[PDB]
RNA sequence: CUCGCCGAUCAAGCAGUUUUAUCCGGUAAAGCCAAUGACUAGAGGCACCUAUUCUCAAACUUUAAAUGGGUAAGAGGCCCGGCUCGCUGGCGCUGGAGCCGGGCGUGGAAUGCGACGCGCCUAGUGGGCCAUUUUUGGUA
RNA sequence: GGCGGUACACCUGUCAAACGGUAACGCAGGUGUCCUAAGGCGAGCUCAGGGGGGACAGAAACCUCCCGUAGAGCAGAAGGG
RNA sequence: GCUUACGGCCAUACCACCCUGGAAAUGCCCGAUCUCAUCUGAACUCGGAAGUAAAGCAGGGUCGGGCCUGGUUAGUACUUGGAUGGGAGACCGCCUGGGAAUACCAGGUGCUGUAAGCUA
């Protein structure tokens, strides 16, 4: 069978892109990570100091703790055929901020923004998204577009 | 050795001779160009392909049987100056074949399937549906020679392959409708068997040396 | 023009006896009488049974000199090569170098016991300027019309010291 | 001899950070020290940033930021002849009046200037400035020595000496102020005053007159056409302290709206580069 | 006498039977594994409001 | 058993499904004139060296899918004010967190469904086999 | 079955089908140690290799210059860094 | 526009060669008494101001290498799902959706934050 070890398997997630090895850029340092806030999980080779195990690269949690040089997640986790929330500690090099809530965030501003609108004009524009429509009717201008003939090109070995 | 049924099929993963495939013997083919291989471009205008048209796998024995039985046809009817053979296929993959499997013993670690894991046999040559297997680049009034030469060397071969007269400039990559083209206007430069594509984006040193 | 003064910036000496030793030890008062200053050994980097030496011990005793002290250890060594030397003696990347077989040549009286050691004079040529890549903050390259080329470092012999250049 | 400069090698080459290849910034201690720890939630870490010219002292005061650093107050050795220092704006005892003047410069705009005066009379000896109960809390910052080789006397430690008897509430220690024996682990005060009110310039002048006064105008050209002889050194250094602590601020100038005449070319367009090309052919065909 | 090593066929189907529950994130949720120098002071600026 | 329907898709909440947004990956393919390794042929320059060329990788890869994994799509929200702290600190608002009060439904993707809600006890089973596809050993 | 082997407790790459997991007496290997530093920290330094040179000195001793993205090294297997 | 200090992204920033530039500033440069530092004041550290563009640095140049972006490759390769489709098989076609990469071609080559200073 296969080894439990720790780092099985991890030889290209946790490598570095290519042409993008050394040191980390310090704006990952500078990043401020409150209790609450989506972040992702994606570990490198270069900080071998807390690093999330394998099944936790890709996946996104929130902060429930805060330290000097990392933070603690609440990740779901599929053991086997049950979800759990891990408690996991991550230094702030493997982790990053998600902007999977952002586009909600600005929706709900904008929301906000458009609905004061209708207090102070007296409409009613609707807020929720909608999936793609139907294309509406329209006319097709063969004006300076005629439509060109084509046909299927014979056989070249 | 094991007939050519046995290996026939690309069912394995390619498994080359490398660090860890170690005991390989050697190819049965080491030869992969013959004839007048130091001719220019201009000398061998025409080009014909074996090109294949099932995905399997040839030996290197029949590669290297298909190599003689073409270049001895070249040799008797355009001779031994007149062609350029290039057997594009080189085999890599490493066929692997189980013990003799006897009926008992008190040795050998097994007598059964027990560590089936095989020691390499041969190499063979995964070839494509499409994929050329060999290339002659001779005269234009030689296509006959040629043709009748890549038909005796099927077969050697197992499967199905065609011969097809290729719109190629010799064993170049351009077209010959193209190709007398590109020498006038200094795009291409003889070097060697073949032409060296010089484009019009370098410094221009280098175009002052051609003009 | 004045900033691109062909000056030298070290003489580098060094003393390769065979081994360590009582021999090194006396090699090296050779060198800081010569130099006036403490030299440094040097230790082999692997084990060599051809030469007689072995990984981590003292083979070789060196110096460096910079300032006006090492222009006049220049002349009393050219003196010895009667103030011509080859022309395969100077490098393509402009310092040059010679060698001398006995150090008694130079100034200073034989004494009985310190056998005649040979040493190997490599004067490094340099310019105005060649500190930018020698300093820590900032180290930035010398460039092309800066650095000391072949022909250009031969001039300067042939002019400093009137020396002849053997083809 | 085989090229190793060639398309492989440029291909997989990775070029460092702008800063590293310049030689200015040390990444591996800038981690260390401009980076806040993840549970202060945007509290300013501060930091003392000293750098040294040929001819010039920078002292500046920041806060790392995502988008930059934010210089919060900067004071230059080229200030110090508006408080009286006109020459050896590049000394120790300029280290020391620059640190001085950026440290009171930053408490004047921080309205605790008040507080927290430091040492107005040099001791040379250890000081740390103590927060006061009730008082707002002393400024507190770091000492970005950069690529400085830390030793003991160098410049940086003046402008830190300068800044912790201005107000500054900057960890350090003795050990690298002029002065320290280190065989005998002993650090000395009244030698290390003499190096941050110039006293060591003036016996180098002094010294100068009595072998050789050639040598002497060679060496204090500057100093001596403007009035500033060894017996005035520590007087003027002393004048200068005094005048900092009273006008400590800063007042620009002026920024004189101009024709915005740039003087260098400009890049050449893509016609006259591709037009630079169709004549240099043109004249290779004439010429055969 | 061998017989089959590993095997994960039938196990999603089991899973789903009766259905794989996300957990469930209950408002207010527990301070366990929190900084403990950030609760010694979160549980005195409780006991002081 | 707790509820929901009763008592108005009230709305939440949920999903082996989509949609939108946001991340994660190094497999197919591709590439080696890019690195590591393998490999064929000439050619140029003073065996190498340079520019090309044939053919490859499962324990190689610049590049890189499809399918897939995670997360987010609101009142447990958003906005505002006050207060507490022994933690943090130039700056009782500098952070931070907690507590309290107030304001604002156009519940702010689609579809479906009462919550596969919360427990307790628990048998049987723990020899499987087969097919499409993927895939390892093997001539099979 | 026995003999052999340990697939019996572990580790790397692969198998593994781009989350994770995933078998066979699958593949290529490693482990029952070693280290008062080969642990901790600070400072300085740059390596492998190649080239030009330079008494004895040569294909390899040492000095020196230039080039050198790490192609060296990091106790060990391999991967990562 | 420019010169520095600290930076952010980390080659559109690198590399080679060529040309131009010193207003301030920068750099080289001038010295070793002190602090300090080495075999050696080269470096490091310290003191200074005779020279001003040789180098650094900056800005240009190259049908430049590299890098970046786009096009082409290509709806190609591959791929989700479907068939009592084809073929002895190897494999292939179609249906329903998703959709690459090199060669090749073209363009571009640092952007910017805080602070201080200067209009050759
Ligand atoms: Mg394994
Ligand atoms: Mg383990
Ligand atoms: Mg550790
Ligand atoms: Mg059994
Ligand atoms: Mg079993
Ligand atoms: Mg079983
Ligand atoms: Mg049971
Ligand atoms: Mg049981
Ligand atoms: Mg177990
Ligand atoms: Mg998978
Ligand atoms: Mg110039
Ligand atoms: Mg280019």
């Amino acid at each position: 069978t296969n080894t439990r070890g720790k780092r099985r398997g991890t030889r290209y997630m946790f490598a570095r892109p290519f042409r993008k090895h050394g040191p980390i850029p310090l704006s990952t340092y500078m990043r401020i990570y409150k209790k609450g806030d989506i972040v992702d999980i994606k570990g490198t080779g270069t900080i071998q100091k807390g690093m999330p195990h394998k099944c936790y690269h890709g996946k996104t949690g929130r902060v429930y703790n805060v330290t000097q040089h990392a933070v603690g997640i609440i990740v779901n986790k599929q053991v086997k055929g049950k979800i759990l929330a891990k408690r996991i500690n991550v230094r702030i090099e493997h982790i990053k901020h998600s902007k999977s809530r952002d586009s909600f965030l600005q929706r709900v501003k904008e929301n906000e923004k458009k609905k004061v609108e209708a207090k102070k004009e007296g409409t009613w524009i609707e807020l929720k998204r909608q999936p793609a429509a139907p294309r509406p009717a329209h006319f097709v201008s063969t004006k300076n577009n005629k439509p060109q003939l084509l046909e299927p090109i014979p056989y070249e070995f | 050795r094991r007939p050519a049924r046995c290996y026939r099929y690309c069912k394995n993963k390619p498994y080359p001779k490398s660090r860890f495939c170690r005991g390989v013997p050697d190819p049965k083919i080491r030869i992969f160009d013959l004839g007048r291989k130091k001719a220019k471009v201009d000398e061998f205008p025409l080009c014909a392909h074996m090109v294949s048209d099932e995905y399997e796998q040839l030996s290197s024995e029949a590669l290297e049987a298909a190599r003689i039985c073409a270049n001895k046809y070249m040799v008797k009817t355009c001779g031994k100056d007149g062609f350029h053979i290039r057997v594009r296929l080189h085999p890599f993959h490493v066929i692997r074949i189980n013990k003799m499997l006897s009926c008992a013993g008190a040795d050998r670690l097994q007598t059964g399937m027990r560590g089936a894991f095989g020691k390499p046999q041969g190499t063979v040559a995964r070839v494509h549906i499409g994929q050329v297997i060999m290339s002659v680049r001779t005269k234009a009034q030689n296509k006959e020679h040629v043709i009748e030469a890549l038909r005796r060397a099927k077969f050697k071969f197992p499967g199905r392959q065609k011969i097809h007269v290729s719109k190629k400039y010799g064993f170049t990559k351009f077209n010959t409708c193209d190709f007398d083209n590109m020498l006038a206007e200094k795009r291409l430069i003889p070097d060697g068997c073949g032409v060296k594509y010089i484009p019009s984006r370098g410094p221009l040193s280098r175009w002052k040396a051609l003009h | 023009n004045p900033m691109r003064e062909l000056r030298i910036r070290k003489l580098c000496l060094n003393i390769c006896v065979g081994e360590s030793g009582d021999r090194l030890t006396r090699a090296a008062k050779v060198l800081e009488q010569l130099t006036g200053q403490t030299p440094v050994f040097s230790k082999a980097r692997y084990t060599v049974r051809s030469f007689g030496i072995r990984r981590n011990e003292k083979i070789a005793v060196h110096c460096t000199v910079r300032g006006a002290k090492a222009e006049e250890i220049l002349e009393k060594g050219l003196k010895v090569r009667e103030y011509e030397l080859r022309k395969n003696n100077f490098s393509d990347t402009g310092n040059f170098g010679f060698g001398i077989q006995e150090h008694i040549d130079l100034g200073i009286k034989y004494d009985p016991s310190i056998g005649i050691y040979g040493l190997d004079f490599y004067v490094v040529l340099g310019r105005p300027g060649f500190s930018i890549a020698d300093k820590k903050r900032k180290t930035g390259r010398i460039g092309a019309k800066h650095r000391i080329r072949k022909e250009e470092a031969m001039r300067w012999f042939q002019q400093k010291y009137d020396g002849i250049i053997l083809p | 001899v085989k090229v190793v400069k060639n398309k492989s090698y440029f291909k997989r080459y990775q070029v460092k950070f702008r800063r590293r290849r310049e030689g200015k910034t040390d990444y591996f201690a800038r981690k260390r020290l401009v980076i806040q720890d993840k549970n202060k939630y945007n509290t300013p870490k501060y930091r003392m940033i000293v750098r040294f010219s040929n001819r010039d002292i920078v002292c500046q005061i920041a806060y790392a930021k995502i988008e930059g650093d934010m210089i919060v107050c900067a004071a230059y050795s080229h200030e110090l002849p508006k408080y009286g220092i006109s020459v050896g704006l590049t000394n120790y005892a300029a280290a020391y009046c620059t640190g001085l003047l950026l440290a009171r410069r930053l408490l004047n705009k921080f309205g605790l200037d008040k507080v927290y005066d430091g040492q107005v009379e040099i001791t040379g000896d250890e000081f740390n400035v103590e927060s006061i109960d009730g008082q707002p809390g002393a400024f507190t910052c770091y000492l970005d020595a950069g690529l400085a080789r830390t030793t003991t006397g160098n410049k940086v430690f003046g402008a830190l000496k300068g800044a912790v008897d201005g107000g500054l509430s900057i960890p350090h220690s003795t050990k690298r102020f002029p002065g320290y024996d280190v065989e005998s682990k002993e650090f000395n005060a009244e030698v290390h005053r003499k190096h941050i009110l110039g006293l060591n310039i003036a016996e180098y002048m002094r010294l100068l007159m009595e072998e050789d006064e050639e040598c002497y105008k060679k060496q204090f050209s500057r100093f001596i056409k403007n009035g500033v002889t060894a017996d005035s050194m520590e007087e003027m250094y002393k004048k200068a302290h005094a005048a900092i602590r009273e006008n400590p601020v800063h007042e620009k100038k002026p920024k004189r709206e101009v024709k915005k005449k740039r003087w260098n070319r400009a890049k050449l367009t893509l016609a006259q580069r591709k037009d630079r090309v169709a004549q240099k052919k043109a004249s290779f065909l004439r010429a055969q | 006498a061998k017989s089959k090593n590993h095997t994960t066929h039938n196990q999603s189907r089991k899973w789903h039977r009766n259905g794989i529950k996300k957990p469930r994130s209950q408002r207010y949720e527990s301070l366990k594994g929190v900084d403990p120098k950030f609760l010694r002071n979160m549980r005195f600026a409780k006991k002081h409001n």
